[PDB]
């Protein structure tokens, strides 16, 4: 599966190494959550990573289906 | 680096 | 830590690389396409600089986003 | 994915 | 790459593991004051698991922050 | 640090 | 991620290893037929380095490839 | 597959 990542700059896709078949976006507050919005964490996964407390998770098994949020999925 | 949603540039 | 261009996403793109991998390192070589499409471009971090093998061809610096694409503008 | 110097975008 | 406890910092702390060490150990043994502390703790990063003494206890894993201080959790 | 499994503060 | 020499295929190859697995070992010791061919050599992933019998042989290591079979040096 | 320190073919 190909998958967006924050890893690099700007966010590229990258492909997932074998047995890992999910996207995940993972988003939380830090400090300046008010004035920029919440944290944004994109890769791969082979199971969903488990949300902590501060935690929003989402995983998905399409390409490139954990866009930021500014921009389009696929 | 450190992305938020309000930008896809980075932080640090 | 050191910025390197990574050929492992699409489109390339420049990552921070780990600590104690303070070097860029471009690796070229040809395969079966080279005449039509050129060498094999490969891009990354690295601790230490990569041995240069025979029919290999490598490039190794130490400033940020020193090893791009050859048909880029580094930095 | 495989590049070549002749173009940025990948192959396979 | 590997995130790992270290004895090396105060308080125990996670650190990123130095490049061609990828898995992270626990070692414990019993010293002088074994009856009152228990055994001595030892965690780090590593390229090979240490080879363990009959008496020496030690347990290798290759997760982040697999290697936990016994008074703490795994993950 | 010498550390031992009573405690996650260090004795030496 | 890693890549681990494994016994399960024919002939021994490097595969990469299912996720949470990323250490390399081999694992060796004594069946009948030890003194005409050697001892038994089993190559695999793991996640944790396997326990070992005291007549067991067993070696745990992080970087790629190097658990190969005792015909083959590592890298 | 079993193999042995002697060869790198199996003996199943």
């Amino acid at each position: 599966i190909v998958c967006h990542t924050t890893a690099t700059s700007p966010i590229s896709a990258v492909t997932c190494p074998p047995g890992e078949n999910l996207c995940y976006r993972k988003m939380w507050c830090d400090v300046f959550c008010s004035s920029r919005g919440k944290v944004v964490e994109l890769g791969c996964a082979a199971t969903c990573p488990s949300k902590k407390p501060y935690e929003e998770v989402t995983c998905c098994s399409t390409d490139k289906c954990n866009p930021h949020p500014k921009q389009r999925p696929g | 680096w450190r992305y938020y949603e309000s930008s896809l540039l980075p932080y640090p």
